[PDB]
């Protein structure tokens, strides 16, 4: 009897973030961003 | 002169075939040397995460 999950299937887990976006790498969005857009 | 087939019986050294999947009779030189070093452990996955099959 074993259990096994995302993170033992070296899988990405449903409810899973990524990382920050930056001038070199794409990914998400950054809250400091979103705000900067949204005030200019 | 009368022998086995005239009577219409088996001879005296006569063969019956091995016994297969639906059928009986012997079991061929492989099957005796298998079954006696065969072993009861046979292992395996019972369940996994609650389910079976």
């Amino acid at each position: 009897i074993v259990d096994l999950f995302a993170s033992d299937l070296d899988a990405a887990e449903i409810n899973h973030t990524h990382a920050e976006a930056t001038t070199t790498e794409s990914g998400f969005l950054s809250i400091d961003d979103k705000e900067k857009l949204d005030a200019i | 002169l009368l022998d086995a087939e005239d009577v219409h019986a088996a001879k005296k050294s006569h063969t019956h075939e091995v016994a297969t999947y639906t059928t009986d009779g012997f079991m061929s030189s492989f099957d005796k040397q298998k079954i006696d070093q065969l072993v009861s452990p046979e292992a395996g996955v019972t369940s996994i995460n609650g389910k079976t099959g």
